[PDB]
């Protein structure tokens, strides 16, 4: 890695102004998302000019208001610096996702991943009466293999999740449902037993699970729906043979174990409303896509894709492919790096020149 | 006489009186608790209705030994096996002695 | 004590006056049980197990004395030794079945209490040897005399 | 601490009556076993290994027993005299 | 003889004594070390202390605090602990004087080793020192001033207070917007004490200066998934109801049928009570709806459906600030909407803050609960930061609740000693030289003050003597220059209670450590 | 010297007699003896150093590092970690001494460690043990018989306390919450008058509850004629305060009714979930009334209860307060005039319990929060609440307290009195010197011993007061033959005087007795101990 | 050990009296099988083999290995 906070936390300090300095990188990286590492360099010689200060006979509290004065005199030379930037300024906006990406490794793709990066955060925010970027609308999805000139910028939802519907992939105009509901045999929250003490009941047992399964596939069915998604179930069997057999006969594809964090992000994306009770599974509360398959990366592995929602959200996906998974998490860090960057343009929009101008105006 | 230990006596103790001129005591081998019926007893109910009644006659059942015991004349009531706090309020209620595990010998 | 089922018991109660007179009635029927056993004459029981509180309480209240013999071949020599009869029931016993003797009590010799089944007649199944002594090898070797 | 007291020092052993006479009469017996086969005409021959090596193969009495090691001081005894007849007379070593 | 040297073993091993003149020399050398310690911390120029831990976490803390730094250390002196324990009881007390009353301790306790080694009975010590603190109480109780009357007096007493107690702490660099928000957080309780309702959020990043009090409300707790995430004049309803796989309390209940058909009815059955459950949680005409556990799915949608929110998971705490801030009722029955009051605020809404999404009620109708956002650029930073900010509201609430106060800077020492002194000089016998020593410790106390900050000590406390012996009962340090000054017009003031308490303390743990003179220690575990 | 015997046999054959016995050890007869009467010494050295007014503490500290500074000999002793068998029996000594009488504690140790230290020359000279345990003996007799002969008697009635005020004080002098001497002796007097059977009977100790909080100052103790409670109302917008509150004691948790024995409840169909749901939610509404139906303004329960019952409980205006102890119902039970119902059907308005003020107590920044139920009508309870400036001046005083309140229930049981500072004791070997010149010679010279021994009391409070200790018992000796006043003492505080009885310096009778008497019997059993077989493993 | 603080074992009274009885008596036990003409004769071996077949009470005396001082005495005399 090259993100200084990265190196900061990866390797244990055992120093508490070491440790300290991880913590102002963290800072940093969370006010900034880059920079982490100059912001710690300055620091480093902050103390070191502070070592003869204290040496020449200077008590440490006179050095810290006239740090403070200095401080102040700087930020104001520095928006003196600064130059007024609008969001419909695209030119500025790659420059800048440029400018982040040149010191990482991605810096020969950086002609794919900034306009990537700069499309990414602008799709997840309005350009007008914006005042932050919350990065946790843009998914980053690691996929091992392929090269990184093939990574990808799908507007819909990248799903890790596999088919349990073998047979039927990339299905067409698509009309996705969110049940969070179980497909299986009855079941009450309170403990339940059934007593058989005859075969006919023992046969009619059977004979209404089979019943049940049915009505619910065929009122599942009845909306139009044909993607299912299934919410991951602990308790009870979120999905049994019985219902996937009968959804694949009546050409439904469906989705199992979706987990409950990605709900929001689902029903963000899709535009899908969550559906608990079969009896509230209706048409309206379906997502319409254009496109929903599952597509193989050269025998490195299976995504399902939804590509083209009517009515999408505010949310994108980013797919980043890689030789080995090192480069993987670096492309993923440096694509971190620019969209931070692009973020601290949306909020308190001011550009300045890098290559050390700033800084060396500022010493001067 | 006899003299021994106070035991372990439980909540609404020390409202029962610690003094008779004349005491009728009620020597008993009797668990005076609200508690199973017996280890291998199973109680079988579809009803709401039954539940109050199950409930009812636990109580009415320690009731009827407390009143049993009361209705005895005793004053000072000492058990081999415990008693309960239930037990320990209804003799303090009615000004009696209660002292429950009192050794053997 | 009152018998029990062999394969499980348990007590399926479905209403309250199951509930409120299931103990009563046991206690009745040991008590029966008791008195029944009393009715025939017998005023000593001795019982190859162990013995319930209520059917201690009602054995008390009809002045029948105890005596919890734990191993077998004591009691089959108690059998032997007074003409009863081993019963494997709580049925009262019939008349060849009931053991007589001419004194059972409750003694003191040394510092160990000891239960006595004495005849007065110089005859019976069964003659003890009480050995004393001042050490408990020396009574063993007597006993190896006595063999 | 305190190391025990003792009359006689450690590792002084002691036996007396019956034992020590069926003991040395046991020796005794066992000494003459070992020759007892090594006299007359028809006597068969010994191989005695010495600890230096070499190899006694003899018929004489006094050679086999003064060859051999015993912890029983009645052999020793036993062997002392098979000696002293060796020395005196110069055979009989056996018979003795 | 004694125990330990006697021909005769009398202990298990591992388990010794020591006597008179050992015991006492180990607890001096305990309290001695202990005030050293937390000395050096003492006054508007003390530096702050490194807690490196020794743990497997090793968890770094920067601090200032003088019972945190003695809490977190392994400390096997017995008097040391008596120390550690009267700092933790101190700041359990009040939220300041710490410091103050640990030093005034130890100051104590080297003065009464000095009158031992001169020569003194302790009884007599224990004696002179218990009249020294009658005299130095009635004279700091004459000393207050109080103007809790007077609005805008008060209003100014306590923004110097605030000051005061925030001016040795790290917030002395923006100690006047911070002793701004301590003051505006504490008189937005309305009188209650309770501190719980004041919350305070640490979120890394950003300059100290970026904190700030809240004016309305933020939660930390999310929104379900098909609910509205803006609201306008919200009609809020804070419950403490399950709404999760709910279940009728009779445990001994269970589902028992013959046929699977009446299993689906009873799911059905159970499905329709979570409706009407919701069905009369909204005949209340509710907007935002907080219930206190969690909220599962079905409740969820039958929430979004009816474009209500619904933020679950708000803990006791939580549910108790938000009934402060907005004025609804914990409510866990909904059979009588007309029994139950529902919070009232203008907007809610999603901020961002950091890295990090809150929901933010703003125009609140009660407003009694307050929310305090951190920002620093380390961890250390940010809990140094809660913990002068928990010391500022402590005094402040204090001096709410009694509003006397006294002058600080070592005025109120000063005066302390006089009074002592003027009691000292009319006492026949040695008591009359234990409190000398009384009033030499008080007079100590601001001596620290003053080396913390490099200035002439000795010169500044000999003028400030001679001032107060004078008759100038409101002379102090003014550390802007290193001068006397008076504290009256510097506003410097102090809470009384705090004060009372620190002298209280201090003279009780000296005479309390005083009296031993043997200290046996069992067999170690 | 030890190790038993070992002979090993005069044949050579081993010798084995005991199990282990080479690693056993034994003293016998005199050495023993000296030993013990050694190890009493020490022991009654370390102690007699917390005697009197001027007397120290010791600091104590257990295994696990906890410190208790303390002046209580009883305390002392059992925390100190001895393995001597005659230091246990010294612990051992104290501890009857706490449990009978609950002072003096420390006057009993060095009793004894001063008998058997005469007895050390006593035995030197050439006398049989058994002989000098007698005379100790009779020597206590005579002792006995001349504080029964010395005593005086004082009310108990509750009109005047003065007498107990002065002798409440006489017993807290020592300890370390003499700095509110009065208030303390006076809280502990009202204390013990208030939770007390009349006519002499017992004082029962389960009436008197003893709590301490960190915080505040130790002038703030008080005496609650109620009962303090740990815990508070259970819904945090219930109101903090009820005024001529009419309490509600249940034992029964506010929930649907569960029945003891094993049982289920079977739910066969839709009609039999909307039966339950409906039985629960009346079974609330139920409780609920009849709760309020008796007109009571507080419910207590002892088991805690859930949601739907908090909320009604506030719907209702009924504050509440859960999950209280046993020992708290019944005491809140005794205080408030009420009786413990266990069931909602058998409440009615005749077993409310009525007090004055229900409040909740707060304690700084501190979060923490107690409730308080006083201004009782008749309180039959008493409570002690007690602060501090740390836990160890609490504990100290919590001990201290106990103190007084044993003294205040010795002089209930028995009113006659002593009076302190050495002048019982000067009295006791004063009487004993007389009684020894009639006596023949040869138990003269343990009665002599029994009458120093004596003496060491007045001789330990001197000294620890600075006085010489010597010279002064001689002093008050000569002028109490001279005038005939046994109220003479030894004055610790430097009042100038010497009469006790104008200092009132009171101590019970049956105090002393109990000293002497135990005193003398512990001396005599370790006088007639010649023998000690250890293990002597020196296991791990 | 005590209040004697001498380094090393004490013995008094009827303990090392009996000790010195123990002692005296074991020697002669070891001889008294050796008097009269119905006596007999010992055998003794020296730890390398070396037999001294002996009834002489002096001889016997001063082979033996004696620890206790009352034992030498004996063997003295
Ligand atoms: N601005 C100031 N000028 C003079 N003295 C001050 C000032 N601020 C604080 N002090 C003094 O510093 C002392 C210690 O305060 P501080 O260190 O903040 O907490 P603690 O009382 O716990 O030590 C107080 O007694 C106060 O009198
Ligand atoms: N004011 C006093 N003047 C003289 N002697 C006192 C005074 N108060 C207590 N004493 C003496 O101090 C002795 C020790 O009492 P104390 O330490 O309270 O309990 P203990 O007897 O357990 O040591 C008592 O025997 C008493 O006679
Ligand atoms: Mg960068
Ligand atoms: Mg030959
Ligand atoms: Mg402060
Ligand atoms: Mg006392």
């Amino acid at each position: 890695t090259n993100d200084g906070a990265t190196i900061l936390k990866q390797m244990q300090v055992l120093h508490p102004a070491a440790r300290m300095l991880v913590e102002l990188s963290k800072a940093q990286d969370i006010e900034a998302g880059d920079g982490t590492t100059s912001v710690v360099i300055i620091a480093g010689s902050l103390l070191d000019s502070c070592t003869k200060l204290l040496q020449k006979g200077i008590h440490p509290t006179i050095i810290s208001e006239s740090f403070q004065k200095a401080l102040e005199k700087g930020i104001e030379i520095l928006t003196d610096m600064s130059r007024p930037v609008e969001l419909s300024d695209r030119e500025t906006l790659l420059n800048s996702a440029t400018t982040s990406l040149n010191s990482k490794v991605v810096s020969q793709y950086s002609s794919l991943l900034s306009p990537m990066s700069v499309n990414a955060v602008m799709k997840v925010i309005d350009p007008a009466t914006a005042t932050s970027v919350d990065l946790r609308d843009i998914k980053i999805v690691k996929k091992l293999g392929g090269t990184i000139d093939d990574c990808e910028l799908v507007e819909g939802l990248v799903l890790t999740q596999k088919v349990s519907n073998s047979g039927i992939t990339r299905v067409e105009k698509a009309k996705i449902g969110l049940i969070q509901f179980c497909l299986s045999a009855p079941k009450t929250d309170m403990d339940n037993q059934i007593v058989v003490s005859d075969y006919a009941q023992m046969d009619r047992v059977l004979r209404e699970e089979r019943a049940y399964i049915l009505n619910l596939v065929k009122q599942i069915k009845k909306t139009g729906c044909n993607v299912l998604l299934i919410q991951k179930s602990i308790l009870r069997d979120a999905l049994s043979d019985l219902a996937l057999h009968f959804l694949n006969k009546m050409k439904i594809m469906v989705i199992k174990d979706i987990e409950r964090e990605d709900i929001e992000f689902i029903c963000k994306t899709i535009g899908t409303k969550p559906v608990a009770h079969i009896d509230q599974f209706t048409a309206d509360m379906l997502g319409s896509a254009e496109l929903a398959e599952e597509v193989n990366l050269n025998g490195s592995g299976k995504l399902l894709k939804i590509t083209g929602c009517a009515s999408p959200g505010k949310t994108v996906t980013i797919v980043v492919r890689g030789s080995n998974k090192l480069v993987i998490e670096e492309a993923e860090r440096s694509i971190h790096d620019a969209l931070c960057v692009i973020r601290c343009l949306v909020k308190k929009r001011a550009l300045i020149a890098g290559g050390g101008a700033p800084e060396i105006e500022l010493a001067l | 006489g006899v003299a021994f230990k106070k035991t372990f006596s439980y909540a609404g103790f020390e409202m029962q009186p610690k003094k008779y001129h004349n005491p009728k005591i009620a020597l008993l081998n009797v668990e005076l608790e609200l508690k199973a019926e017996k280890d291998n007893a199973e109680i079988r109910v579809h009803t709401v209705e039954d539940y109050q009644a199950i409930v009812d006659a636990e109580w009415n059942i320690l009731y009827d030994k407390l009143e049993k015991i009361h209705h005895s004349g005793a004053k000072v009531v000492l058990s081999k096996l415990p008693i309960g706090d239930v037990a320990t309020q209804y003799f303090a209620d009615r000004d009696m002695f209660c002292a429950g595990r009192v050794p053997e010998e | 004590d009152g018998m029990i089922t062999e394969t499980k018991g348990t007590v399926l109660i479905k209403t309250a006056e199951e509930l409120m007179n299931f103990s009563k009635g046991e206690e009745n029927l040991m008590d029966a049980q008791v008195k029944a056993i009393a009715d025939t004459g017998a005023n000593v029981v001795v019982t190859g197990g162990k013995v319930a509180d209520m059917a201690l309480h009602y054995a008390n209240k009809y002045n029948i004395m105890l005596v919890r013999l734990n191993s077998k071949w004591d009691l089959r020599r108690l059998c032997k030794t007074v003409g009863a009869t081993a019963l494997p029931r709580l049925t009262p016993p019939v008349l060849e079945e009931m053991g007589h003797c001419d004194s059972v009590y409750l003694s003191e010799v040394g510092d160990t209490q000891v239960v006595v089944f004495k005849h007065e007649k110089e005859d019976g199944a069964i003659s003890t040897i009480v050995l004393r002594g001042s050490t408990d090898n020396l009574m063993d070797d007597i006993e190896r005399a006595v063999d | 601490g305190h190391r025990p007291v003792l009359v006689l020092s450690q590792n002084t052993k002691r036996e007396s009556g019956r034992k020590v006479q069926s003991g040395n009469i046991n020796a005794a017996k066992t000494i003459a076993d070992i020759i007892r086969t090594c006299l007359g005409p028809k006597s068969m021959m010994k191989m005695l290994l010495d600890p230096m090596g070499g190899i006694v193969m003899t018929n004489d009495g006094n050679a086999i027993l003064r060859e051999i090691q015993v912890q029983h001081p009645a052999a020793k005894s036993m062997i002392e005299i098979s000696r002293t007849q060796d020395e005196e007379v110069g055979d009989g070593t056996t018979s003795v | 003889a004694s125990l330990s040297l006697a021909p005769v073993n009398i202990f298990k091993a591992g388990a010794d004594e020591e006597r008179a003149e050992t015991a006492r020399l180990t607890s001096f050398i305990g309290a001695i070390a202990i005030g050293d310690l937390v000395k050096s911390t003492l006054g508007p120029k003390g530096m702050d202390k490194i807690l490196l831990s020794s743990g497997r976490d090793a968890s770094l803390m920067v601090t200032n605090d003088g019972a945190t730094i003695l809490k977190n250390i392994g400390v096997d002196n017995p008097a040391a602990k008596v120390l550690v324990d009267m700092s933790r009881v101190q700041d359990d007390e009040v939220g300041d004087g710490t410091t103050s009353v640990t030093v005034l301790a130890a100051e104590l306790l080297r003065e009464a080793e000095s009158l031992i080694a001169k020569k003194i009975h302790p009884q007599t010590i224990i004696a002179g020192w218990r009249e020294a603190t009658k005299a130095a109480r009635e004279a700091l109780l004459s000393s207050a001033v109080d103007h809790g009357s007077d609005e805008v007096k008060f209003r100014q007493d306590l923004m110097n207070i605030a000051g005061t107690t925030l001016s040795s702490k790290l917030l002395t660099h923006h100690k006047d917007h911070f002793t701004k928000l301590a003051v505006e957080a504490v008189l937005r309780l309305k009188g209650s004490g309770n501190l719980e309702a004041i919350h305070i959020i640490k979120k890394l990043g950003g300059s100290l200066a970026d904190s700030y009090l809240d004016e309305g409300f933020l939660l930390d707790k999310k929104i379900g998934v098909n609910q509205p995430k803006r609201i306008e004049n919200a009609k809020i309803l804070i419950a403490n109801t399950g709404m999760d796989t709910d279940k009728i309390k009779i445990f001994g209940s269970r589902v028992r049928v013959d046929s699977t058909a009446k299993v689906a009815e009873i799911e059905h059955a159970e499905k329709e009570k979570m409706k009407e459950k919701v069905e009369r949680i909204l005949k209340h005409g509710i907007n935002c709806f907080i219930n206190r556990q969690l909220i599962y799915n079905y409740p969820e949608q039958l929430f979004g459906a009816a474009g209500v929110m619904a933020i679950e998971h708000a803990d006791f705490a939580g549910v108790e600030r938000l009934a402060l801030v907005t004025g609804g009722e914990i409510a866990s029955t909904f059979d009588h909407p007309e029994l139950v009051k529902l919070g009232s605020c203008k907007l809610i809404e999603e901020v961002m803050i950091g890295e990090d999404k809150l929901i933010h009620f703003s125009g609140v109708a009660l407003g009694e609960a307050c929310t305090i956002v951190l920002r620093g650029a380390t961890q250390q930073i940010l809990d140094e930061a809660e913990r002068s900010l928990h010391d500022a509201l402590c005094v402040l609430a204090q001096t709410v609740k009694d509003s006397r106060t006294v002058y600080g800077g070592g005025c109120s020492e000063m005066l302390m000693a006089h009074a002592v002194t003027q009691l000292a000089n009319r006492t026949p016998g040695k008591e009359a030289v234990a409190m000398e020593s009384y009033a030499k410790a008080l007079r100590m106390l601001p001596t620290i003050i003053a080396d913390n900050a490099g200035y002439d000590s000795a010169d500044l406390v000999a003028q400030l003597r001679a001032a107060h012996s004078e008759g100038n009962t409101t002379a102090g340090l003014d550390m802007r220059e290193g001068t006397i000054g008076d504290m009256a017009i510097l506003g410097i003031t102090e809470s009384f209670q705090v004060k009372r308490q620190v002298l209280l303390s201090a003279a009780e743990a000296a005479e309390v450590i005083l009296r031993v003179d043997n200290i046996i220690k069992a067999a170690p575990r | 010297a030890s190790m038993g015997t070992l002979a090993f046999d005069e044949y050579g054959r081993p010798f084995l007699i005991i199990k282990d016995q080479d690693r056993k050890s034994r003293l016998m007869g005199l050495e023993a003896l000296k030993s013990h009467i050694m190890a009493a010494k020490a022991v009654a050295n370390t102690m007699r150093t917390s005697l009197g007014p001027n007397g120290l503490d010791k600091m104590m500290v257990d295994k696990d590092g906890d410190v208790t500074v303390t002046n209580d000999g009883a305390t002392i002793l059992s925390m100190m970690d001895v393995d001597h068998q005659i230091a246990k029996l010294m612990v051992e000594l104290s501890k009857s001494q706490d449990d009978e009488i609950g002072d003096g504690t420390t006057g009993v140790v060095v009793l004894a460690g001063a008998l058997l230290e005469e007895a050390e020359q006593l035995l030197d000279r050439g006398i049989h043990p058994i002989r000098i345990a007698d005379g100790y003996e009779q020597a206590a007799r005579v002792a006995i018989e001349h504080l029964d002969k010395i005593s005086d008697s004082v009310l108990v009635d509750i009109k005047d306390t003065e007498p107990l005020i002065q002798t409440a004080k006489t017993t807290l002098g020592s300890k370390v919450v003499n700095s509110c001497h009065r208030q303390m002796a006076e809280i502990a007097v009202n204390a013990v008058l208030t939770v007390a059977d009349m006519e002499r009977r017992d004082v029962d100790f389960e009436l008197i509850k003893v709590e301490g909080k960190v915080g505040g100052r130790l002038e703030d103790t008080k005496l609650i004629k109620g009962v303090i409670v740990d815990k508070d109302f259970s819904h945090p917008q219930m109101p903090k305060k009820v005024e001529d509150a009419k309490i509600a004691i249940l034992t029964c948790p506010f929930e649907p009714p569960k029945p003891k024995t094993k049982h289920k409840l079977d739910v066969t169909s839709v009609e039999d979930y909307k039966a339950l749901q409906k039985y629960e939610k009346e079974k609330f509404e139920e409780m609920i009334q009849q709760i309020k139906e008796t007109g009571a303004n507080l419910a207590i329960c002892q088991w805690g209860f859930d949601d739907e019952a908090n909320h009604l409980l506030l719907q209702n205006n009924l504050p509440a307060v859960r999950w209280v102890g046993g020992p708290e119902i019944e005491l809140i039970a005794i205080a408030t005039g009420g009786r413990i119902v266990p069931r909602f059907s058998e409440l009615t308005a005749e077993k409310l319990g009525f007090a004055g003020l229900v409040q909740e107590i707060s304690f700084g920044t501190t979060k923490d929060k107690m409730l308080v139920i006083e201004q009782c009508k008749n309180s039959r309870a008493v409570t002690i609440f007690i602060r501090g400036g740390n836990k160890m001046i609490i504990e100290e005083a919590k001990r201290s307290l106990h103190d007084a309140l044993c003294v205040i229930r010795n002089l209930i049981r028995d009113n006659r009195v002593v009076y302190g500072g050495g002048a019982a004791e000067i009295s006791c070997a004063l009487a004993v010197s007389q009684e020894a010149d009639k006596c023949p010679t040869l138990e003269q010279y343990a009665m002599r011993a029994f009458a120093d021994a004596l003496e060491v009391i007045p001789m330990a409070l001197s000294e620890n007061s600075g006085m010489n200790p010597i010279q002064t018992m001689t002093e008050v000796r000569a002028r109490q033959v001279k005038e005939m006043n046994p109220a003479l003492g030894i004055d610790c505080l430097h009042k100038g005087t010497n009469d006790m009885k104008q200092q009132h310096v009171i101590e019970t009778l049956i105090g002393k007795k109990q000293q002497i008497s135990l005193a003398t019997q512990m001396v005599r059993m370790i006088l007639k101990i010649d023998d000690i077989r250890k293990p002597g493993e020196s296991e791990e | 050990e005590g209040p004697l603080s001498v380094f090393g074992d004490r013995s008094t009274g009827e303990t090392i009296r009996s000790q010195n009885v123990m002692a005296a008596a074991s020697i002669a036990n070891i001889v008294k099988s050796s008097l009269g003409p119905v006596g007999l004769d010992k055998m003794l071996v020296d730890d390398i083999g070396d037999v001294t077949i002996t009834n002489d009470g002096a001889t016997i005396l001063k082979l033996l290995e004696v620890e206790h001082p009352a034992a030498k005495v004996l063997c003295e005399l």
